[PDB]
């Protein structure tokens, strides 16, 4: 399981270009390409930049492409994104992530931080609460197909406020490695479903269904999960 | 013996194109621990195309 470090979340001056330190410790960004995503407060994430492993050609966000430039290096394993004309809504939580396509353990996003300067789906139930040891099954309906290129091409990210988001289930065939979550994509899954059994105080977070089968990877609304006492 | 040399120009370029494609649009099953029959299959498809 690769490890990432992203620290330094702080406001800036009006338009003063910003940059975040995304260090890929214990590994290199040449084996798993590094991608920077952007999630605002109380909303789904957005792909801010997709880069290359061999450090040949990187991309920019399909929303505001020329507005930002994110440099990176494979051997240095350190990326930095910059932009100009910084607005209030422009100060959203930027988080780095490794390429999940290599292995499940590689799906280890960075910490992430915010400052004060796609995919369409709906998960249910939004308000869920069960005691410890319970089995919860959430259904995420979508509009596109349920499987792309042979197997499933959807994933579920278990995010928390200010905490590094984690990818529990992906493609209905490769659940999160290292810490194998009891919940994972299964069945034909017309709506993405995962039967968490048994739940625990550590497995209480916001599960958001983001389908990579609908270009591009955009985190949906998701369903909330807590620990009912 | 070793037939594939994944560090040269053409092999690394082909592998980088494949990796970008697999990042955007997934394949059926990943290429973890790449073998040489995969390279032979790629070359066979290229042979049919050229012919
Ligand atoms: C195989 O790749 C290595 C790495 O660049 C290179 O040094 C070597 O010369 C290549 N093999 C041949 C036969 O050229």
């Amino acid at each position: 399981e690769v490890k990432l470090l992203e620290s330094g979340g702080g406001l800036v001056q009006p338009g003063g270009s910003l940059k975040l330190s995304c260090a890929a410790s214990g590994f290199d960004f040449s084996e798993y390409w590094m991608s920077w995503v952007r999630q605002a407060p109380g909303k789904g994430l957005e792909w801010i930049g997709e880069i290359n492993p061999d450090s040949s050609s990187i991309d920019y966000t399909p929303s505001l492409k020329d507005k930002i430039i994110i440099s990176r290096d494979n051997a240095k394993k350190t990326l930095y994104l910059q932009l100009s004309k910084v607005r209030s809504e422009d100060t959203a939580l930027y988080y780095c992530a490794r390429p999940r396509g290599n292995y499940v353990v590689m799906d280890y996003w960075g910490q992430g931080t915010s400052v004060t300067v796609n995919i369409v789906l709906t998960q249910s139930p939004a308000s869920l609460a069960v005691s410890l040891g319970q089995r919860a099954t959430i259904s995420c309906r979508a509009s596109e197909s349920v499987d792309s290129y042979g197997s499933s091409f959807v994933h579920w990210y278990q995010q928390k406020p200010g905490q590094p988001p984690k990818l529990l289930i992906f493609l209905a065939s490769k659940l999160e490695s290292g810490v194998p979550a009891r919940f994972s994509g299964s069945g034909s899954r017309t709506d993405f479903t995962l039967t968490i059994d048994p739940v625990e105080a550590d497995d209480a977070a916001t599960y958001y269904c983001q389908q990579t089968n609908e270009d591009p990877y955009t985190f949906g609304g998701g369903t909330k999960l807590e620990i009912k006492r | 013996f070793q037939l594939v040399n994944y560090t040269d120009t053409i092999p690394a370029r082909i592998m980088q194109q494949w990796r970008t494609s697999d990042a955007r649009d997934h394949t059926r099953v990943d290429w973890k621990r790449p073998k040489y029959t995969s390279a032979l299959t790629y070359d066979g498809v290229k042979v049919m195309a050229e012919a």
